[PDB]
RNA sequence: AGUUGGUGGGGUAAAGGCCUACCAAGGCGACGAUCCGUAACUGGUCUGAGAGGAUGAUCAGUCACACUGGAACUGAGACAC
RNA sequence: AGAAUAAGCACCGGCUAACUUCGUGCCAGCAGCCGCGGUAAUACGAAGGGUGCAAGCGUUAAUCGGAAUUACUGGGCGUAAAGCGCGCGUAGGUGGUUCAGCAAGUUGGAUGUGAAAUCCCCGGGCUCAACCUGGGAACUGCAUCCAAAACUACUGAGCUA
RNA sequence: ACGAUGUCGACUAGCCGUUGGGAUCGAUCUUAGUGGCGCAGCUAACGCGAUAAGUCGACCGCCUGGGGAGUACGGC
């Protein structure tokens, strides 16, 4: 019944990335917007736009580079059934730093690298590589 | 490349009017010890002929791997069929900590510190399939870093 | 304990030189060192990976005459250290007092140097040490007891050490039969055919 | 200074004493999921001014009866 | 199993029962031979196996196998038994130690004669 | 059913149903009470890449016991090896 | 003073390093699992040879590992074990989307404690080692204060997917 | 008591039918069912494939070698 909207966002991105599409549209929220922005800063997507009119729609344009999609493995970590939190010393590494893990901290939603840069841990949302 | 290693030799049979007909299957891996590697399977009515066929097949379809100085880039986890494979880079003093098909594949490929482990079935041909599926997808930097510049992605 | 018995059987079984005689005449013209010892010498008989690992470990053990328990101790301490336990093992095995005495040239073989050490004829830093396991530290000045310097064996072995290849990491003064152990040799200095990775693979199992 | 606790009144049928329930979240030692544990304390209420449902705060003092060693300091929310 | 399902009922370790219920956590136990007889193995094997029924100090009554070519066990012989199952004989879970109390071990044995209680020929 | 709380009093080196006389009908429990079986606890030990699993010889801390069941005296301290 | 006073145990078909003869013939026997023995037995019993350990060597009993074989890390349920015959619903678990607050969870910091011994690192002594010993690190925990507000929880007001 | 396939929600190429209902101009589109093929993907394989056995979430039920045995004893 959409008890996790972020998992729906990542599932939509993965499913339409596998299907060789160009734009993904979904209901938006101020958390999905932060996730989309942090992906944009990491070069995993082309662009994201938020619609107006009371029921905003968020649309994301994807990248392909070669014949294979740029995002090959995206996975949610902290679900509503588990709620995983980690400290600075325990922030997970995906592909030994070749990827990124999104972390929600009291300074906002950022990457694990920025998380150690500010020295603030938090909740591990998902891992992308 | 030319580094020949023999993994498994098995004897199979088919039933005919009259009795049983036996044949020999061989599995081999070839590589140059610096990044090229491939596997081959062969079947014949004698062991040497099957081994020769396996070598000839393995010398084709060799692929190029991206290794970070005699060691893998990042920990990796692959699978084929019902076989699961885990590998992770290790320090220089370490040997090759692996068993059977793992050891042959990795030693021929040129790596020396791999510290691997397999789950599920240990059927050698499926293990080799899984190991090359894992090794062929080693990304290495400057390729995953095609999105933007370098020294910021790491 | 210690291995006492035929010493050319070990060379034949391992298939290499494995210096165990004085080296005066030769090695080939005493034991026809191309057949494995025993009745079935002529058979080739290729051997599996476990056999190869076992042969390598046994070859190393048979060259320094160390038994299994002390070898386990050496391997454990080498693994506990830093920097590539494979070469740390040889670094450790080259610092034994009997091996050092053999390198300096006061003994024909390893067993003879061991008996020189055991029978109270070698002083490490000016006092007697009779343990053929004393780890010689770099800079130690090994010597011979003045009451035993005129033994024929030391003088006889001096020229044999004269023609065996310079170690180039120990020094010796012949008149006083006293030498200095500068430092433990690097992995390159030792014979680069002892593939210790087989030993590491065998023990990590 | 002095450490206190906060809970909700669940029983007031005794004379000059009340029962207060306190909730806490504990991480499961092995499975790592946060689960709710509860404590039922007996607090001393001298003037009988607490009703079922009142959100109150209490502090620890010397024992006043068997299984009664807490006394309440303030009522922060009143039952509707 | 889900995380909540596991919280409500965690995973349970199974216990492996010993194959030697008599001699409760003991290396060996002594007993008395209530009878010595001989029995026949299972299907693929054909032989005539020597077995002794032994009553232990526990009060248990079990059956032990007698190894070696000969033996001198009879009624009311005090014996020591150890673990070890004989595959061919059904119901035989123990072995009789040769040369311990009343068994005297085999004679004219010269190879591996420590599992049969035989002195060095000298 | 002294069971849970209150009051007066007694008692203790000291808070307290610890005890007593009245007043009330309370207290605990599927977050496992009660009952049955088993067992001194911990620092630690052994295994394992770790997470875990098994386990409390020797050494150190605490507890309980001193043929079996009770009781008190003397004493700063005992319900007394 | 003198070489005098001081080597044994298990195994050798595959797993697993190490092979041939002679006896016996579904017997006698062996055996951790596959299994050997019915007339050329590298598997039984001996002899020659060899392989592992070594003042020890084997067997038995017991724990963990391998076992991802109770799977948190880290398994499954069409046919191999495994979806209740089907609904409704209680305790519980989980919760679409905006503001604003609070600081229980969360994060960071400070302070107290976490006995010594033991394990780990750098050293010092016994001719070496075991052993003893100095300093450190660790003891991943608990408690109290300070700060933050992205997420969850709690409170007030909204919105319509 | 069977689709030998728990309920709920969201995504993912297409083609041919059919039962109810809508729109726009026999044609096109769109819903809620009911069938046949099939790309990716999945599976040990058979095969599944918008009526998933694919990609994911929330909660519940169940499994841990074959026999003994869905049996014995106890409760209801
Ligand atoms: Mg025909
Ligand atoms: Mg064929
Ligand atoms: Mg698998
Ligand atoms: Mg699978
Ligand atoms: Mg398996
Ligand atoms: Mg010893
Ligand atoms: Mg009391
Ligand atoms: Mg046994
Ligand atoms: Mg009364
Ligand atoms: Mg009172
Ligand atoms: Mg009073
Ligand atoms: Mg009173
Ligand atoms: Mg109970
Ligand atoms: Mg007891
Ligand atoms: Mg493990
Ligand atoms: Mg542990
Ligand atoms: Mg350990
Ligand atoms: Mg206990
Ligand atoms: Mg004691
Ligand atoms: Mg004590
Ligand atoms: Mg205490
Ligand atoms: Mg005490
Ligand atoms: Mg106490
Ligand atoms: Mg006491
Ligand atoms: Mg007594
Ligand atoms: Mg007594
Ligand atoms: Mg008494
Ligand atoms: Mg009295
Ligand atoms: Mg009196
Ligand atoms: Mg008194
Ligand atoms: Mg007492
Ligand atoms: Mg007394
Ligand atoms: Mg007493
Ligand atoms: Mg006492
Ligand atoms: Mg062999
Ligand atoms: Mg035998
Ligand atoms: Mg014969
Ligand atoms: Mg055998
Ligand atoms: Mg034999
Ligand atoms: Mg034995
Ligand atoms: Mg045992
Ligand atoms: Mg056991
Ligand atoms: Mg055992
Ligand atoms: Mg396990
Ligand atoms: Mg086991
Ligand atoms: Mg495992
Ligand atoms: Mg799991
Ligand atoms: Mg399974
Ligand atoms: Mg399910
Ligand atoms: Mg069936
Ligand atoms: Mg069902
Ligand atoms: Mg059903
Ligand atoms: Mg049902
Ligand atoms: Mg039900
Ligand atoms: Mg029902
Ligand atoms: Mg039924
Ligand atoms: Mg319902
Ligand atoms: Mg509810
Ligand atoms: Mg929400
Ligand atoms: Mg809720
Ligand atoms: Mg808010
Ligand atoms: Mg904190
Ligand atoms: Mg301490
Ligand atoms: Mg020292
Ligand atoms: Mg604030
Ligand atoms: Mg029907
Ligand atoms: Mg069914
Ligand atoms: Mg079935
Ligand atoms: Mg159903
Ligand atoms: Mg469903
Ligand atoms: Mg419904
Ligand atoms: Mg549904
Ligand atoms: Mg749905
Ligand atoms: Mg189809
Ligand atoms: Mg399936
Ligand atoms: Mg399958
Ligand atoms: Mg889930
Ligand atoms: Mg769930
Ligand atoms: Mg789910
Ligand atoms: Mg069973
Ligand atoms: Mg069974
Ligand atoms: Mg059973
Ligand atoms: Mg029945
Ligand atoms: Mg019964
Ligand atoms: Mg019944």
């Amino acid at each position: 019944s959409m008890q996790d909207p972020l998992a729906d966002m990542l599932t939509r991105i993965r499913n339409a990335q596998m299907a060789e599409k160009t734009v993904v549209s979904m209901p938006s929220s101020k958390l999905k917007a932060a996730v989309a922005k942090v992906l944009k800063d990491e070069g995993y997507i082309a662009d994201f736009q938020i619609s107006s009119e009371v029921k905003p729609q968020l649309s994301i344009e994807l990248k392909y580079f070669e014949g294979k999609p740029v995002i090959e493995e995206v996975k949610r970590i902290s679900r509503p059934g588990l709620r995983q939190y980690k400290s600075v010393e325990q922030l997970p590494k995906v592909r030994g730093g070749l990827g990124v893990s999104i972390v929600s901290t009291n300074k906002g939603v950022m990457t694990d690298r920025a998380a150690r840069a500010a020295g603030v841990g938090g909740e591990v949302l998902c891992t992308v590589f | 490349g030319y580094i020949e290693k023999l993994v498994q030799v098995n004897r199979v049979a088919k039933t005919v009017k009259g009795g049983r007909i036996f044949a020999f299957t061989a599995l081999t891996v070839v590589g140059d010890g610096k990044g090229r590697v491939g596997f081959g399977r062969g079947k014949a009515r004698e062991v040497p002929a099957a081994i020769q066929k396996a070598m000839e097949a393995a010398r084709r379809n060799m692929i190029q791997v991206d290794l970070n100085g005699t060691t893998l880039q990042y920990p990796t986890k692959s699978a084929h069929g019902a076989s699961k494979v885990y590998m992770q880079p290790a320090s220089e003093g370490t040997g090759i900590i692996a068993g059977g098909a793992m050891r042959a594949v990795l030693e021929v490929a040129g790596v020396q510190n791999v510290l691997a482990k397999c789950y599920g079935s240990t059927n050698p041909v499926n293990v080799v399939y899984a190991t090359f599926k894992g090794l062929k997808n080693m990304q290495a930097p400057e390729a995953v870093a095609a999105k933007r510049g370098k020294s910021v992605e790491e | 304990a210690r291995y006492i018995g035929p010493k050319c059987k070990l060379s034949r079984r391992e298939g290499t030189d494995l210096f165990l005689k004085s080296g005066a005449r030769a090695l080939d013209s005493k034991c026809k060192a191309e057949n494995v010892p025993g009745q079935h010498g002529q058979r080739r008989g290729r051997l599996s990976d476990y056999g190869l690992q076992l042969r390598e470990k046994q070859k190393v053990r048979r060259i320094y005459g160390v038994l299994e328990r002390q070898f386990r101790g050496y391997y454990q301490e080498a693994s506990r250290r830093k920097g590539s336990t494979g070469e740390n093992l040889l670094q450790l095995l080259e610092c034994r007092l009997d091996n050092v005495v053999y390198r300096m040239g006061f003994g024909s073989t390893r067993s003879e140097s061991r008996q020189l050490v055991s029978h109270k004829a070698i002083t490490v830093n000016g006092q007697t040490v009779n343990i053929p396991s004393y780890q010689v530290k770099a800079g130690d000045v090994v010597a011979v007891r003045e009451k035993s310097k005129n033994q024929l064996r030391i003088a006889q072995a001096l020229e044999l050490c004269g023609q065996r290849g310079r170690v180039e990491w120990v020094e010796v003064d012949l008149d006083k039969k006293a030498g200095t152990f500068k430092s433990a040799p690097a992995r390159s200095d030792l014979s680069a055919d002892i593939n210790e990775n087989l030993i590491v693979e065998l023990y990590s199992k | 200074t002095v450490r206190t606790l906060t809970g909700r009144v669940v029983s007031d049928k005794m004379d000059k004493t009340v029962t207060v329930l306190i909730e806490r979240r504990v991480k499961h030692p092995i499975y790592g999921k946060y689960v709710k544990r509860s404590t039922k304390l007996h607090a001393h209420d001298e003037s009988n001014q607490c009703r079922i449902g009142d959100l109150v705060t209490i502090r620890e003092t010397r024992p006043l009866a068997k299984t009664k060693a807490w006394t309440l300091v303030d009522i922060v929310e009143r039952a509707v | 199993a889900t995380i909540n399902q596991l919280v409500r009922k965690p995973r349970k370790r199974m216990v492996d029962k010993s194959d030697v219920p008599a001699l409760q956590n003991c290396p060996q136990r002594r007993g008395v031979c209530t009878r010595v007889y001989t029995t026949t193995p299972k299907k693929p094997n054909s032989a005539l196996r020597k077995v002794c029924r032994v009553r232990l100090t526990n009060g248990f009554e079990v059956s032990s196998y007698i190894g070696g070519e000969g033996h001198n066990l009879q009624e009311h012989s005090v014996v020591l038994i150890r673990g070890g199952r004989v595959k061919d004989l059904p119901g035989v879970r123990y072995h009789t130690v040769r040369g311990s109390l009343d068994t005297s071990g085999v004679k004219d044995r010269k190879q591996g004669r420590s599992k049969y209680g035989a002195k060095r020929p000298k």
